[PDB]
């Protein structure tokens, strides 16, 4: 089973899809390394540039690891950032409804 | 019901206040000698009216200053910055409200079975601050996390009170309740324990 | 804890300071700072004559660190190979069993 | 009793020969059309006298070339480079000795429950090569390890033969038996299984 983490991104400026996709693989790579990263199996799904919200996928066992990895983030391309996890769900269906409807998808 | 126990910046306080039910503003106080207790109580009273609940953080190398401020018996939570094994030690002995990050700037946890015993007896909480991790480099990150792990093992064993906190000196250092629970969890806390570090234990203190 | 004895094959002989550093780099890229914090790696000693060393880890995270060092490739612009000579619960047994041949 | 199943460089072969009991030299053969079977058998015979046991690695995009080489029935172990999905598929069908790294250059394992079934039936081994990991960057490392994990889960389930190997094209890519077992173990193999990937299974093949 996988799990899906919905998150908000607070920053000095609005970020683009390409930047967050990249930034997800950097948090995990420094926090968990390539082995830990391979065990957690993180996977960027989508990012809504309007509302600065996104989704990322992980193995169910390694959720808190990846949540930690993103909180540990500080800076994306020379501009300070804060990741806030809005919630977790077993499906993008429930996730979008429960947590991302507000932004709104 | 989540509680941010330590924020040190107006901007940070308001941001946390989006994501937290209770946010304790903290007055960082760098110390070598005693302070003017007139000016200090005045400054502390303003913050009570401004931010409601307030905490006083002592950063010093003179342990007597802890056992002096404490005596003045002020209308604010008494925090102490960890790091100096003297200050760590004195802080617990003095019955202070919380010791913040005993590992700060150290090459070891700065905390042992004994200090845990005293902390439990005296009711002194331990602050698991995120701010150092944010500011450290990968090596440092790993070192700090190791220290936090040992501390937690002890803190759990002796039923020592504790909380997790941002210790944010700017809004960029602020994180949400679940975001902070990750730290606890990955340090070894079970989910119910990590929730208590924001809910049950901070409630008890304020 | 557990102790891993290893040999170092390289272009160059390497000094204590370099390997100490290199142990924290293999682990940092392989396991990250969290995984590194869980494994608790710790450089003990390195014998520059025989290019052999010792490193400490939690017993649960041995194979992780063994993997981390095999994954290693370059130290300060000079290609490297780490070979683990064996594992033991004590530096006493380790030095006898695996490092007696080199020094020690 | 450990076996290095694949090394592709004189310098690498001799180094492995310090740490291994049997080292199979491997002739990398890039292919678009059929080769001169005169020149090829000649070149292969030299290697038998030079390195004892020899293997022939096919790297190509034409699956018929597998079915053709195989038919020539040469005096050497038949390996095939993975990656293409046609080549992966054909390699197993043709009953080759081993398929090397089906995930090579892919964005997915390039291996499924079906290919595993056929591999088991046909007695086709799977090569878990280290060389790509050494040459990849942290992102790539993580990707490859994921692929290796899925492959192993399948490989274990269908009793598919397999080995671990350096696939070293230079001495710097060479690793010892236990050094290679780490890869197996961290991919999910238990220690006895990881030992068999160097001992029992490679013995059977040579």
């Amino acid at each position: 089973k996988n799990r899906y983490i919905a998150f908000q991104v607070i920053g000095e400026r609005p970020f683009k899809k390409d930047e967050i996709k990249k930034a997800v693989w950097e948090a995990s790579l420094s926090a968990l390394g390539y082995l830990g990263s391979a065990r957690a199996k993180p996977w960027f799904i989508k990012f809504d540039e309007k509302s600065q919200t996104g989704i990322v996928r992980v193995d169910r066992k390694h959720v808190e690891e990846l949540r930690f990895a993103l909180t540990m983030l500080t800076e994306i391309n020379g501009s300070k950032v804060i990741f806030r996890t809005l919630g977790v769900s077993g499906t993008i269906k429930r996730l979008k409804r429960k947590f991302l409807a507000e932004y709104g998808w | 019901y989540f509680v941010e126990m330590d924020v040190r910046d107006e901007e940070a306080h308001e941001l946390a206040s989006d994501w937290f039910d209770e946010v304790v503003f903290t007055k960082k106080l760098v110390l070598e000698d005693p302070p003017d207790w007139g000016s200090l109580k005045e400054e502390l009273k303003e913050l009570r009216g401004k931010y409601g609940k307030v905490a006083l953080l002592l950063v010093t190398r003179k342990p007597s200053l802890i056992r002096e401020v404490k005596s003045r018996n002020l209308k604010a939570l008494l925090y102490v910055q960890g790091g100096d094994m003297r200050i760590n030690r004195m802080a617990i002995e003095s019955g202070v409200d919380a010791l913040i990050s005993p590992w700060f700037g150290r090459k070891d946890p700065g905390f042992d079975h004994t200090l845990a015993g005293m902390a439990a007896r005296r009711g002194v909480a331990i602050g698991f601050s995120l701010s150092p991790l944010l500011n450290a480099n990968p090596y440092g990150r790993a070192q700090i996390l190791r220290f936090m792990m040992k501390t937690w093992q002890l803190v759990k064993k002796y039923r020592v009170p504790r909380f997790i906190t941002s210790s944010a000196e700017s809004r960029w250092e602020v994180r949400g309740p679940r975001d902070l629970m990750s730290l606890g969890i990955n340090i070894g806390m079970e989910i119910p324990e990590a929730r208590a570090s924001l809910n049950f234990y901070p409630r008890t203190i304020v």
